[PDB]
């Protein structure tokens, strides 16, 4: 595809933009972009990832949890799907046994299958979730620096079951 | 037919037109591009002068004629990125003359000038260009635009 | 000393370092820039290309000419009965302009100069700087 | 008049030099040329009973064929000075002269290596360009024309 | 433009000995069926599929399908097969639905197994048309029309093979 | 470089000699599991094959290489390598169907999973061979005979097991 | 009408290869058979061109003639990525050809067709549409007002 | 196992000897630079001068002498290009050997002076190369041929 | 408190948003509304900056001040990959305000607030953890040897 | 014996193992040794090289001659990967040894063995066939017009 | 004022800059590329190296000669005692030709021009250019 394009095609590609996916009506030529409407993501979903590689340091944790308040659809325009999450992470060091849950609200995009969560702190740390589009199970989402767009600490999410 | 205004070179326009705008803030920048392309024209055909009374062209940095130099010039902008897909461009155009039809006292041969500035003035305010794809380009809106008249 | 193999090498090198295209008029206009650095008078009689400013172009036009020129010289510099021919007609354009005889001789001097940093340590100067006197003296 | 066209002489020149290339592709463009022609005229291979011409991919052979090409490289080389295409030609005849070759093999050979050039190259020439070119060099070497 | 062998072992051979009949490759993977298989370009077979148009030429989006016509396999050199075909545009301009088509030669590799046609006896412009069967099956197909001369790209389009019987 | 990924669900990038050890020292222990100790690849006997080509020396047109592995040691107290002997050998092509036969030592690495080997010492002809088994399976390869100096790239051919 | 874009580097590789050369056995050949041509069709225009003795068609002289046509037109070609550079180059080859007597501007309109007629039969592809079309738009301009 | 002429070197060599013909009409070339490698051959040894009276050496420019001079470069060349797979090129030159024997006349010092004016010869028309390889292959052409004599 | 190294980062991309322009319309406007905000809470500095006609918000001259505070400002940035060469530009930057009267320390550590407060409101990612720590290591520089 | 390629390579990377460091420490000890080496088969050579005070082992000079040696021997194989410099710096080289007296032919067929004799010793991987072809070919061509 | 410290970082940087090979031939020839555009003159004394074309092998040779020697001083510039030795064998070989006094104070300026380019903007001009004065004083 051409960079903010998306292709749809099963057996005869067809470039369209990324704003027409679960758009609401037919036009990718196949009838391919109305079929993924369905959200993966349901309320009381719970993903626990484990540290591939951490350089962006607050309390440099071993792995961390992340929840799911509630999603929501705005009704009337639906590609993106705003949510509420919890992130979790039980920290240990010499001296605590520290905790911390930030709350913070991202949004899931059926474009391009990425959610996003913008920084719960001040620190500007954005977690890019990523998935490969069939399988929902895992994601190997990684955060970044809002504002420079430098991957910096990965990790490997898994859904609880 | 079918040939003039081919796909490959629009391409070129609009990613030489686009160096322009690169720079944030650029409304300072097609105000003034756009101060002189009617004051330049006023001085060949002193005739079109009387034509922007209702503006008040008599003051040159006037807030009341600068808000008209921007919607000249977005509004060849327009034409240029619509240059891809032509069915929509024909009927951007085909309203543009429609505009300039019910106001009187515009003469065809005009643009023949208007392009004629431009085509030259053009070269002095770019980093690089081919003469031959503008050429092209710009008899596509001119000529289609004053089809009116 | 020249004309024969030693002739021949200089075709060679000329193919590869006067390039092609938007290559060619970058080649052309890194020439002169070097010599007018040098000799500051030799822009008076440029006045009519408007060598006042050599970046700019109708100059730019001018020194592909002069360059295309070396190429029907160099080009046919293996056959020698036509090569005077050229020579021949290319002096006659000169004769109406006023010139020194020790600019020619400067000029040579610099155009090896450009080719040095392209080509590195690889070609035989003394092909070139004999060869190209078989050039510049047809113009006197 | 569709004989050697003076134009047309450097048109199949140009060509050529893209076609017969550099490297070891060169050796298998050649084994194209004779394993064409053998399945033509099954009882040709009788000729070369001195060079090991029993079995094609066997080295003696190898070298012969290169020979074959490379002598026709100086033909078509210089089709421009008519004096010294007839000087260099000539040379052939008094080659094959020697041993009775028939005007149906050569003729069959023709027909072999244009296939293989088109193969050989870029999607694009003018076979009846090429046949009157090489035709003019196969009138050379029967010896008379 | 050398023919991969591959396998157990893998190397270069010229793609004019690729299917000839005579053993060039030492296991033999290219006198193969599976690599030979004389018919893909059999007479009759239609292949059709749409075409995006980023080059020159620019119109509307629309359908195309080629329809080989001919074939033939001197079996003395049987390293190609020359081919015939029929190039069809059902573009709707304006006014009506209207129809070009011309004939089209070329070849067909082995080695590379892509096919290649240009456009015969046409003052015409008519743009050359370009396949490749890189799928490893014998249905699908991507192909790019180019002009005859420089080759670079224009209209990429996908095809499939239409159902035979 | 001089490291190598481990096996499992979550990538993470552990230094060499830390394999087969007795001790775990990834996340998950990887290091301890039978996909990883098998030593199924060099147990005493087994052959490689596969034609060669040579691009570097010898030119001799592409005939068939076998690597084969002669003895095999593995120390008690230092189980991060198997130490281990072989001999090369690949068909000269003369007249009749000969072969020149080098031998061989070296290590086999379990981190790379490259069993990498060199010539003895006064043998004619001193090759060396690096042999990386990085496909799926024990068996296939991408091996390359080398110059045991520079490791520059001799001869590459792409090797099975019968 | 429009040189257009992709019709240029249609042009760039079909003049690179009649050109590529350093010896100038096979430009001379080429050019020669324009005119050779051209003259078939205008025998007045041969009573110009006295001045380089174009009586004797192998002359020591005629050739240095041609020669300069070649890397004159040649000249063209190589400007046509970087425009500006060719009106300048442009104009000044259109006055050399107004300071001399027998210029019709009618015989341009012809050697258009020379081409045409003869380049078909050096090379192999050709496009004899994009070749046409680019072409009259140098000459349409170095006969520009007459002459 | 023999080590002269080893396979990395020809590949230098076929590059280097390539970069003359990258050129197309090149019939021109190898006329003129082969025009001269028999006539510098003459006045170093005269004897031989006697042997070509065949081709009419006594014209240097003349056509007879000058389709000679093509076939010997032309027979080096296919030397060069088959270096590579061995047992054919030295069936390739026994075949040139044998067709200078039946030739009287021919002095096995001779080709050592034709070497040296090769080996000092070349340096002049190439841009770059490796005297070293260049001397063991041509040492491979040259004694191979005469090996007859 | 350690400008370390990823902070710098920060600000490189932070400040290059600020700065993107090669007209002065954007850079005046920010950086007048930095000291706009800064005299707000104190007054008593009004006092101070008299030279250059204060009083007026819209002077022909007051401009051509800020102009020139950014354009330092900005070539402070522009150091912060290459050090070694900061010390010396710092020194130098530093000594011409102690050859005045009325530089307070306690005016500087205003300042640093003073983006804090009201640098944002013109981006939207921002880090001002990170700012305000890298900030400072050049201000408390500037206030080292002055009153 | 054809000095061939792919020997230089080998060559080049062996060189670059002795020669590696800007200390002159390592270059100094591995070349003495060659000559404590040299002298022990040929104790008449050692009555030359008295103008270097030889019979110090560890004199303030002494090191000076062999450190030239070596930078001139390094200065050869560095120009292995372009010849033609070579023959010119060769023939040089040459001269300067027969401008002496007391230099035989003999000597130098004597240490081509020499850095076989004690080169390993130093270095691990190290190929004897390579190194002693192309030693050679540089020392006959020392050799040719010297007795 | 040349010392410990500021002695041992010109070793570092002759490392780098140098290069190897080919590439030191193309450093070399470089150099005096630089000088005898400058200053023509100093061309006279390399009659015997066939200096008339730099270019032409020979030279590139003696170019060569010329750096390698820089080695041996710039190599053992630690160590004071053994340094004056070279540096008084190196005087002898200058000792018999026409030279000016002021021709090596010009050596050095150039010099450390060129590796200007290779090197950007990092090193210590101070360290070089009083540590290259040791190296030539020792030659008058
Ligand atoms: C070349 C591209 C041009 C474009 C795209 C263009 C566009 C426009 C548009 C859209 C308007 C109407 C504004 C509105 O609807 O509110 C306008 C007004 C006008 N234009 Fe143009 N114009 C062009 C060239 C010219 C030229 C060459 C002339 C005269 C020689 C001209 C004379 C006028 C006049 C007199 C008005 C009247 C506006 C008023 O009184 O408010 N325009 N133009
Ligand atoms: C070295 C070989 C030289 C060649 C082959 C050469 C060739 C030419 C050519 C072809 C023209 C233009 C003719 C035309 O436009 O029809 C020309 C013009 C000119 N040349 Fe040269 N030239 C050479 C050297 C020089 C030098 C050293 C100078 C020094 C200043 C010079 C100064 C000029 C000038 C001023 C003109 C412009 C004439 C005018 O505008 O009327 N040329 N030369
Ligand atoms: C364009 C067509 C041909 C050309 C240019 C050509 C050229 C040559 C050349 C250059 C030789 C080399 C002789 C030597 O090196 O001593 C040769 C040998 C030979 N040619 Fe051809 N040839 C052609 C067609 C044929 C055909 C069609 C045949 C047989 C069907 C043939 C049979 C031979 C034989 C047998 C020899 C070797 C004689 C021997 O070994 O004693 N040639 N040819
Ligand atoms: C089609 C493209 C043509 C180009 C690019 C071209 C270009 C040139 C150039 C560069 C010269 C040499 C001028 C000089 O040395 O200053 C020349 C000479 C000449 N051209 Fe052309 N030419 C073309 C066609 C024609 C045609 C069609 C005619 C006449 C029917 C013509 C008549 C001449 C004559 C007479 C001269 C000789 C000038 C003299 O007498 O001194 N040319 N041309
Ligand atoms: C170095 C590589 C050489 C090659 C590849 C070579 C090749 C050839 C060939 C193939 C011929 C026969 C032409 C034919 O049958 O059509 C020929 C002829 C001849 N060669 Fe050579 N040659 C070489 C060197 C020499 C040298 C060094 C001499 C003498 C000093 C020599 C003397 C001759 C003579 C006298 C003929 C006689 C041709 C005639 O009478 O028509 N060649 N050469
Ligand atoms: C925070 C970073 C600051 C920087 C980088 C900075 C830098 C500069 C620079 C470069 C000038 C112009 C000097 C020249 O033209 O040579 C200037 C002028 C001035 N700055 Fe600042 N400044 C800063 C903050 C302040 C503050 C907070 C004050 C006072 C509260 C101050 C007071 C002045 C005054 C009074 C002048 C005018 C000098 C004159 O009277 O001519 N500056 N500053
Ligand atoms: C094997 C490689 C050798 C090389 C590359 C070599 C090179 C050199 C060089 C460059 C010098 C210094 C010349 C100067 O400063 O102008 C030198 C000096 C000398 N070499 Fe060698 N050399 C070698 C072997 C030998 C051998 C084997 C001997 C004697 C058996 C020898 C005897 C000498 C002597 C006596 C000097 C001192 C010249 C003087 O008295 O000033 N060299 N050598
Ligand atoms: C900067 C440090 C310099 C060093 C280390 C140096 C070193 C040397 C060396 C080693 C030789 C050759 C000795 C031999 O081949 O045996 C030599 C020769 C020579 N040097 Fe220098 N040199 C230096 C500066 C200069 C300068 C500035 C000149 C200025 C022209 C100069 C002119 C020459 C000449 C002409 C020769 C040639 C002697 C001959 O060929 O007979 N040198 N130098």
């Amino acid at each position: 595809c051409d960079e903010h394009e998306h292709q749809c095609g099963g057996d005869d590609p067809q470039c369209i933009s990324k704003l027409f996916v679960c758009d609401g009506h037919n036009d990718c030529r196949n009838g391919e972009d109305e079929k993924d409407c369905t959200l993966p993501t349901k309320a009381g979903d719970k993903f626990i990832g484990d540290v591939c590689f951490d350089h962006c340091t607050k309390r440099r944790p071993e792995h961390m949890t992340l929840a799911f308040e509630s999603s929501s659809i705005a009704a009337f325009f639906t590609p993106i799907a705003d949510l509420h999450v919890h992130i979790e992470i039980e920290s240990e060091t010499d001296e605590d046994e520290s905790e911390v849950s930030m709350p913070a609200d991202g949004e899931y995009s059926f474009a391009d299958h990425r959610l996003t969560i913008h920084p719960p702190e001040e620190d500007g740390l954005g977690l890019v979730g990523e998935f490969d589009g069939y399988n929902f199970d895992r994601f190997v989402g990684h955060i970044v620096h809002e504002l420079s767009e430098e991957v910096c600490a990965e990790f490997i999410f898994h859904r609880k079951k | 037919h079918e040939h003039c205004c081919s796909e490959e070179d629009h391409r070129i326009v609009q990613k030489q037109w686009d160096i322009l705008w690169r720079d944030t803030e650029s409304s300072k920048i097609k105000i003034g591009f756009g101060r002189l392309l009617l004051t330049k024209l006023a001085k060949d055909i002193p005739e079109v002068n009387d034509l922007f009374k209702r503006v008040d062209i008599e003051h040159a940095e006037g807030p009341k004629f600068s808000a008209h130099a921007l919607r000249i010039l977005n509004g060849l902008d327009l034409a240029i990125n619509l240059l891809d897909d032509p069915p929509a461009l024909d009927a951007a155009l085909d309203h543009l003359a429609h505009q300039h039809e019910v106001r009187e006292g515009v003469q065809k041969a005009h643009f023949k000038k208007f392009g004629e500035i431009l085509a030259t003035g053009l070269p002095q305010v770019l980093d690089d260009y081919d003469a031959l794809a503008w050429k092209s380009c710009l008899k596509g809106i001119l000529t289609k635009i004053s089809s009116r008249l | 000393e020249c004309l024969v193999t030693e002739s021949l090498k200089v075709k060679l090198q000329w193919a590869s370092a006067f390039g092609h295209a938007h290559e060619r008029v970058a080649f052309g206009l890194e020439l002169w820039r070097d010599i007018i650095d040098d000799h500051p008078e030799i822009k008076a009689p440029f006045s009519r290309v408007r060598g006042d400013n050599i970046y700019s172009p109708e100059f730019g036009a001018h020194s592909q000419r002069v360059l295309s020129g070396l190429d029907i010289t160099i080009s046919m510099l293996d056959t020698p009965d036509m090569l005077a021919a050229q020579l021949a007609h290319l002096k006659v354009q000169h004769v109406e302009r006023n010139l020194k005889p020790e600019f020619f001789d400067i000029f040579l001097k610099h155009l090896l100069h450009v080719l040095g940093d392209r080509l590195g340590t690889h070609f035989d100067f003394g092909a070139w700087h004999d060869c190209v006197d078989q050039i510049i003296d047809g113009i006197k | 008049k569709k004989q050697c066209g003076v134009l047309e002489g450097l048109k199949v020149k140009s060509e050529w030099g893209r076609a017969y290339g550099s490297g070891h592709d060169r050796e298998a463009f050649s084994q194209a040329i004779w394993r064409a022609t053998f399945a033509q005229v099954p009882e040709s291979r009788s000729l070369f009973k001195r060079v090991h011409g029993d079995d094609t991919s066997h080295p003696a052979f190898i070298a012969h064929a290169d020979r074959v090409l490379g002598g026709l490289d100086i033909a078509i080389s210089t089709l421009d000075q008519p004096a010294t295409l007839k000087e260099e030609l000539d040379h052939l005849q008094v080659q094959h002269e020697g041993r009775k070759i028939p005007d149906n093999y050569f003729d069959a050979f023709k027909t072999a290596i244009l296939h293989v050039v088109a193969a050989q190259l870029g999607r694009c020439y003018d076979r009846e360009a090429w046949d009157a070119c090489i035709d003019h060099i196969e009138d050379g070497i029967k010896g008379h024309h | 433009r050398t023919f991969q062998c591959g396998g157990n072992e893998q190397e270069c051979i010229s793609d004019l000995l690729v299917c000839d009949g005579h053993k060039d490759c030492h296991n033999a993977h290219d006198e193969d069926p599976d690599v030979c298989d004389t018919s893909v370009v059999k007479a009759g077979n239609v292949f059709s599929g749409t075409s995006t148009w980023h080059g020159c030429l620019a119109r509307e989006d629309h359908v195309t399908r080629i329809t080989i016509t001919a074939s033939k396999r001197r079996k003395f050199f049987t390293a190609r097969i020359w081919l015939r075909a029929l190039v069809e545009s059902e573009l709707e301009r304006h006014g009506e639905n209207v129809t070009s088509s011309f004939n089209a030669k070329g070849y067909y590799n082995f080695a590379s197994r892509r096919l290649i046609l240009l456009p015969t006896d046409d003052h015409d412009d008519h743009l050359a048309v370009v396949c490749s069967f890189n799928r490893g099956d014998n249905e699908r197909a991507e192909c790019h029309r180019v002009t005859e001369a420089t080759l670079h790209q224009c209209a990429d389009l996908f095809v499939t093979l239409e159902e035979h019987d | 470089e001089h490291e190598s990924e481990c096996r499992g669900d979550v990538p993470e990038c552990i230094h060499d000699l830390l394999f087969c050890d007795g001790e775990k020292d990834c996340r998950d222990g990887s290091d301890e599991d039978p996909e990883t100790c098998s030593l199924n690849i060099t147990h005493v006997g087994s052959s490689y094959t596969g034609l060669a080509t040579w691009t570097s020396c010898e030119d001799l047109n592409p005939d068939h290489a076998i690597v084969t592995i002669t003895a095999a040691h593995r120390k008690s107290f230092f189980p991060n390598r198997v130490w281990l002997r072989a001999t090369l050998s690949y068909e000269l092509d003369e007249h009749d169907h000969t072969v020149s036969t080098t031998q061989l030592r070296g290590f086999y690495n379990f981190g790379k999973r490259e069993l990498l080997l060199a010539p003895l010492k006064g043998q004619s002809e001193g090759y060396g061979v690096i042999c990386d088994f990085n496909l799926g399976d024990d068996d296939h390869a991408d091996c390359k005979i080398v110059v045991p100096s520079s490791l520059f790239v001799c001869a590459h051919f792409n090797a099975q097991r019968y | 009408d429009c040189c257009s874009y992709e019709d240029r580097r249609e042009i760039r590789h079909i003049w690179d290869d009649v050109w590529s050369s350093s010896f100038t056995d096979r430009r001379v050949a080429i050019v020669r058979a324009v005119f050779d041509d051209l003259f078939k069709h205008y025998p007045t225009s041969k009573a110009l061109f006295e001045r380089v003795k174009i009586d004797e068609p192998e002359s020591g002289e005629f050739k240095s003639h041609l020669v300069r046509v070649a890397n004159g037109l040649k000249l063209l070609i190589n400007l046509l990525d970087d425009t500006l550079v060719l009106q300048s180059h442009l104009g000044h080859l259109a006055d050399q050809h107004i300071q001399r007597k027998g210029v019709t501007k009618e015989y341009f309109r012809g050697i258009g067709e020379a081409f045409a007629r003869v380049l078909p039969q050096v090379l192999s592809c050709f496009n004899v549409d994009a070749w046409n079309r680019c072409f009259h738009r140098l000459v349409a301009r170095i006969a520009k007002d007459l002459p």
